[PDB]
């Protein structure tokens, strides 16, 4: 029994650690790399998944935040306090000589009970615009200094809705993440297009063309090698150089079909051209396209590419020698946006370009990358509530409503599984205990105010973080996705199943 | 005597470790790596393989454990179990300063004894009926991934053992190692596994020239000077004019060369068991070389030569419409981990079929067979005139440990129930009033499908008193070479 | 808070030593004293009042039980257990972050509440011989070994009933409690009259009187000093024998009186005359009074002598010139015991005693003590069930339907105190779990079963020890004193309430 007392006290360590992180009333924690880089989160997946534990039992526990990501991508926080406050209750019926298996079967039957009454509290409302600017203030207030809460709150609703229509099922590689310095914290917005890292180097190019016809590429126009069965055939130095306008002399004569292809495709006045090649391109084939007003980019990453298929419709060319205007994207007002340090190209006003980028701004790349944990995991709450149209209302109201329900439930599997039932029950009470030591009221006044709420129809009352009253969550605007709650009594179950299934520890080698 | 005790804790502490990990409510265990990394599992037979021991008395019982698994895939937990209970009453090895020779003639005695009061438990099967072999199979179906295609894997297990048994011989040798190569194809569910009704070969193809579908194929077993052999060697097969070339060793990349040009599929590093199956498929025969073939060595009978890329991977089917004594599980998954589930848990089932087809005799278990032979040797000592009698009572004693695990697991009162659980074989017929392993009460058996083999106790029990026997017999460790 | 830890565990370690001795079927402890004296006892009151504890915090909870004993007489066990569980399910809230303050308040309300629901469930049953009697099985199969039950009921439940008329109160000094030995244990029985330690020895005695005037005397008839104005002065060790006729004529003429009150009052046949003085008696003495018929007794104790003068009626003498008829008393059987070595004078069938004795026989010194303390802890037990005229089921009953009321049960003075009163509903559970471990049975599964069982009437479930299922306790025969119950929780809520709000633990000398 002792063996067992140790992964009790080991996970008990680990509740005490992650109860202070969960809400905005919460605390933050740092990460010491100490390599030199330094970041600040509250997310509890990302406390677990690159930290690294003392304990080896707590350490069993960090995987379960790591295969939970993949499936909803938050409430890893609040897993660990359902399984800290279990394991905790249940160590007082085994102290009194009671098995552990007899547990396990109280919370298999609390699982069915939980999970079906998790039926009547969600919502199958239309999700909405005004419905969804609630859902991401629930969950982007957890990662911000409670400034950035409306700033951010429209730009993660906004790009979801332009990426998804006609029921059509979303992915998150449509959203494309990038990161600005030298500009404040408040200052985050979206983008039509995409925003290219390598711009054009040559002082003819236009600084921002109106209208301007793509074109995908993926031929390199510097200094080029031999193609066709020869070789240098010389006796000095000098007619060393002779050869290479050989060898750019097939390099040459392509970029001279460019000109042509933009003469013949819109060659008059207000118009323009914005080559997209990934690869080099040599200071005088830019020469030579900067003359006609082409804005010709070069060394850019094979995923904006790909992207730049979908944005601009330009089909990726492999050689000039098949140049044809089949191949021609196009793309709106074309600009580069000079900032502090490096300029970047924008392809913005697309018509429907099927890909958003999320511009983000800050100062410090601990903040930068504070709000990209806030992005994704305020971009997959919005996710789990299109994809799934059922949402329940949050500030415990979920697990205060369950736990009422378990108390007046008899035992319809075996006798001695009650007593789990009574345990599983205090345990999904902690959420509301939680967030009371992170508001600074009372435990206990916030627990009892919420549960004195009784009526004859449907209540659900929820924790004031400010005020600690008993508020309704479904009113003021707090919601969560029915996939998150559904996780919890899966996985803090059958992980708690497993703590408490061990009955002695032995070292394989250690 | 110090000798005789040692191997006493040194297989009693081996017992204890999976005397709670029994039943289908097996508790789990913490295993420390080295590396700080824990591995959470439940089979006896994986925790104690990785369990470094220090006394050569424990290590034994590791090496005895593997050779079990072999045979049966289960039951090798309450192997030790009982050989490390049947060692632990040190009352008659030292306290009472009796020998080991008359504690080992007295188990050898109670084994003859054994091996009689589990037959006459027994209960023949009707193998005939599929459905009267699901209730004995769901024993490993239980609590498993399985369970939503149960029904699958019945017809998988069970007449794939079918294929493999040759029943005109009389001795009626089934062997998964050699008849029963069980393989996996990508893509796919397990919905969409089945049982190919021949012989299947995993060469992927190399060259573009090669009969891709022949419905009716022909297999055949088997600079100027180096390319005159090679010619030559490769002329002599396309004679009959066969679509799949078979050879045993691997092929050069010359004599290749001809088999791209006839268009014909190149198979080679093909085992000798491989071949003996494919010669009693389509009747083809093994030739040493190539360059002595005869007209026999053709592919009449053939189902069809398929070579198609089924999930991104070239499978070659020579399948036909026979079953010469093998056969082939083709197991469909969409990814490796649904793939290593019903491999695995498919071969815990196979393996019960095994013991069925051999002697269609099952026994009550879930503690119900243990109390029908304790039943029988308690009353037997009180007429056995001898000194033997007293290890004889302390085998009666011992195996009430196996159900005494399944309630203690349980978490019910073992002691209640158990004692009680003596009255209903003293009073009732001993083959039913068993143990419920989920629920912990008593039940009988016949009513539920815990019934276990016959092949899978007397392999048990035999081990398990010979481990007792072979660890009894020392009495001193000899140090040297 | 670390000044609570002290004290939390320091109950929690003495509810694992004292659950053991709860009920019949569980074990015993051992008093070593260290000077040559061993005793075995489950009644907690000896555990704690006479026992020497390491702990200071748990020698207050010692003191508890002393007074919880002088009141009720019995339940000192399960008070320890009920306070060793309110501290400690307390001890799951203190680590959330409550006060002591606002968990004394859910007490409070529960304490009440709980009290009025023995208002409901209590049995007004009439007082009797069938219903004392399983009463009286509740108390003493506790303090025996699975034996005396049987035996030892018969004797409280009787000498109860023969000590209660006129609507008169109880008194426990109205029953005189003697003990044998070189007996057996199972000879424990009543004797309707007194027994004496001391009686006459002498042949002319006879061995037993049907009819005896008992005669009671204070006058000292060994030698004493001179009652008139002398002294003894002598020269020799013969001159001082005349002194001695000169001081035993103040001796030998009082015995003489009583032979003329012999004659007077009912001096022929079929008669008798038993002389009861305190003080010693000459030989000579005994031999004048023997031959006349005249037993005559010596060396009886101070409260002998009270009850002597309820037996037979004669007022206690102190001169016999003062000797007159109308101290005379009257009894039935006068005879003398004989034991294997020792005898003892017994006067049963009196007329008007209005005082019984309950003669206890046991071989052993340590087991006489054992049975000692068992009929005073039986005797009471019976004591509060006629003094109650209500009663409440035992076999732990209570505790399972308290549990069904406080549950139901929402505070109308605040919300937080709520907790509290969760709290008291696992800590009256524990009884049920006290003896489901005392009994060799699972803790667990034998709470279950008490608890599930419903209906709709009014329900009376207990715990059974011989199988563990279910038992109606009024059905069976087992049974309390409502005055137990409501001293149980009256005394448990008040000292839980001290120990609780003590905030700091500071040395004082
Ligand atoms: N002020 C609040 N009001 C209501 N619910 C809240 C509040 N703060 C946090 N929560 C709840 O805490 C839960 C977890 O939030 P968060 O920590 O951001 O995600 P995770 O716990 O998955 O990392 C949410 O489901 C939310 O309902
Ligand atoms: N459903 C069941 N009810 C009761 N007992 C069972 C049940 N299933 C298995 N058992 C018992 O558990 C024991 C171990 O079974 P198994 O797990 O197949 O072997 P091992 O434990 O060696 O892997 C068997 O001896 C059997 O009596
Ligand atoms: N055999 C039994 N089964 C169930 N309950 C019992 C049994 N014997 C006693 N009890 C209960 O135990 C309690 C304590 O009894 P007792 O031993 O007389 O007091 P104490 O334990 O304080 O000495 C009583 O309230 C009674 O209801």
């Amino acid at each position: 029994q002792a063996a067992l007392a140790v992964n009790i006290s080991a996970a008990r360590g680990l509740q005490d650690v992650l109860r202070t992180n969960l809400g905005p009333k919460g605390t933050m924690k740092m990460l010491v790399s100490g390599a030199g880089d330094i970041k600040l989160t509250k997310d509890g997946n990302v406390l677990l998944h690159e930290m690294q534990i003392q304990h080896p039992t707590a350490s069993l526990i960090a995987k379960v935040a790591t295969a939970q990501d993949d499936i909803t991508g938050d409430g890893t926080t609040s897993n660990v306090l359902i399984i800290g406050e279990l394991l905790k209750q249940a160590d007082l019926y085994i102290s009194e000589g009671l098995h552990p298996r007899i547990i396990t079967e109280g919370f298999e039957a609390a699982k069915e009970k939980a999970l079906q009454f998790l039926e009547e509290v969600k919502v199958s409302r239309e999700m909405d615009r005004e419905t969804l600017i609630d859902v991401a203030r629930t969950s982007l207030r957890t990662k911000v200094h409670a400034e950035l809460a409306d700033v951010l709150t429209e730009a993660v609703v906004d790009s979801i809705l332009a990426i998804k229509k006609q029921d059509e099922p979303i992915d998150l590689f449509m959203i494309e993440i990038m990161e600005m310095k030298h500009k404040s914290e408040t200052d985050t917005s979206l983008i039509r297009g995409l925003v290219l890292d390598h711009g054009a180097r040559h002082p003819d190019m236009k600084k921002r063309v109106e209208d301007a016809y793509i074109l995908t590429c993926n031929v390199s126009l510097e200094y080029e090698k031999t193609e066709v069965n020869s070789g240098f055939f010389y006796k000095s130095a000098e007619e060393r150089e002779k050869l290479v306008k050989a060898e750019r002399k097939f390099i040459e004569d392509r970029v001279k079909k460019i000109i042509e292809l933009k003469r013949k495709v819109c060659g008059d006045s207000d118009k323009g051209f914005v080559v997209i090649n990934q690869k080099g391109i040599d200071p005088f084939s830019l020469d030579a396209l900067s003359k006609e007003g082409i804005v010709a980019l070069r060394r850019a990453k094979r995923r904006n590419m790909e992207r730049l298929t979908l944005a601009c419709g330009g089909v990726a060319l492999n050689s000039f020698d098949d140049l044809s205007p089949d191949c021609l994207g196009h793309a709106g007002l074309v600009y580069e946006y000079t900032l502090g340090e490096e300029k970047f190209t924008f392809i913005e006003k697309c018509n429907n370009p099927r890909s958003v980028t999320l511009l983000i701004k800050g100062p410090n790349k601990h903040t930068l990358t504070q709000i990209k944990d806030a992005v994704r995991d305020g971009l997959r709450a919005v996710k789990n509530a299109i994809d799934d149209g059922c949402v329940v209302p949050g500030a415990g109201a979920v697990e205060v409503a369950m736990a009422e329900a378990l108390i007046k439930h008899k035992p319809s599997v075996k006798g001695r599984a009650q007593l789990g039932v009574q345990a599983f029950a205090d345990a999904l009470l902690i959420i509301p205990k939680v967030l009371a030591q992170n508001s600074g009221f009372d435990l206990q006044e916030t627990l009892v105010k919420i549960q004195a709420e009784h009526s004859e129809s449907g209540q659900l009352v929820g924790v004031d973080l400010n005020t600690g009253e008993p508020m309704v969550a479904a009113e003021v605007g707090v919601w969560d996705n029915y996939c998150v709650k559904k996780q919890l009594l899966h996985s803090c179950t059958v992980i708690a199943t497993n703590i408490l299934l061990v009955d002695e520890i032995m070292r394989a080698g250690m | 005597r110090k000798v005789q005790s040692g191997n006493i804790n040194a297989a009693k502490t081996i017992a204890d470790i999976i005397r709670t990990c029994l039943g289908p409510k097996s508790m789990m265990k913490m295993l420390l790596d080295p590396m700080g990394g824990i591995v959470m599992t439940n089979d006896g037979n994986a925790i104690l393989r990785e369990i470094q021991v220090q006394h050569p008395a424990a290590k034994s019982m590791i090496e005895i454990s593997r050779t079990q698994d072999e045979e049966v895939g289960d039951g090798t937990t309450s192997v030790i179990i009982l050989a490390g209970e049947m060692l632990s009453v040190a009352e008659h090895f030292l306290e009472q300063q009796m020998h080991p020779t008359v504690v080992i003639s007295a188990y050898r005695k109670a084994l003859d004894d054994m091996i009689s009061t589990l037959k006459k438990i027994s209960i023949p099967v009707d193998i005939s009926d599929s459905d009267m072999m699901l209730n004995i199979i769901n024993s490993s179906i239980t609590t498993k991934a399985i369970s939503r295609w149960s029904s699958l894997a019945c017809n998988i297990a069970l007449d794939a053992v079918k294929m493999v048994q040759f029943e005109e011989n009389g001795r009626k040798e089934i062997d998964i190692k050699k008849y029963a190569r069980v393989e996996k194809i990508p893509g796919g569910i397990i919905e969409d596994s089945c049982v190919l009704r021949g012989v299947m070969i995993n060469k992927d193809v190399t060259h573009p020239r090669m009969r891709r579908y022949i419905k009716n194929p022909r297999i055949v077993l088997l600079l100027q000077m180096e390319e005159e052999y090679i010619q030559q060697l490769c002329e002599d097969i396309i004679q009959l004019k066969p679509d799949v070339v078979i050879t045993e060793k691997g092929i050069s990349d010359l004599a290749q060369h001809y088999l791209m040009r006839a268009n014909i599929t190149a198979i080679r590093r093909v085992r000798k068991t491989d071949n003996n199956r494919i010669a009693r498929a389509c009747g083809a025969r093994i030739v040493s070389r190539p360059e002595e073939l005869r007209e026999d060595d053709v592919g009449t009978g053939a189902g069809l030569l398929e070579i198609k890329k089924i999930g991104d991977e070239y499978f070659t089917f020579i399948t036909d419409c026979k079953d010469p004594k093998a056969c082939t599980i083709l197991l469909r998954g969409a990814s490796k981990e649904i793939l290593s589930e019903v491999e695995r848990n498919l071969q815990d089932a196979m393996q019960v079929c095994r013991n069925v087809l051999l002697d269609p005799q099952l026994v009550p278990g879930g503690g119900a067979s243990e109390m029908a032979v304790a039943h029988a040797l308690t009353e037997k000592s009180k007429a056995m005139t001898g000194v033997e009698q007293w290890p004889y009572r302390a085998v009666a004693q011992a195996l009430e440990v196996i159900p005494r695990t399944l309630i203690q697991n349980c978490g019910a009162s073992t002691i209640r129930l158990l004692t009680s659980l003596r009255a209903k074989h003293t009073q009732e017929n001993c083959e039913t009033w068993g143990v419920n392993g989920e629920t912990g009460t008593l039940v009988d058996m016949k009513e539920l499908g815990i019934w276990e083999p016959l092949a899978v106790k007397l392999q048990t029990y035999k081990t398990a008193v010979e481990t007792a026997v072979l660890l009894l017999r020392i009495d001193d460790i000899v140090s040297g070479h």
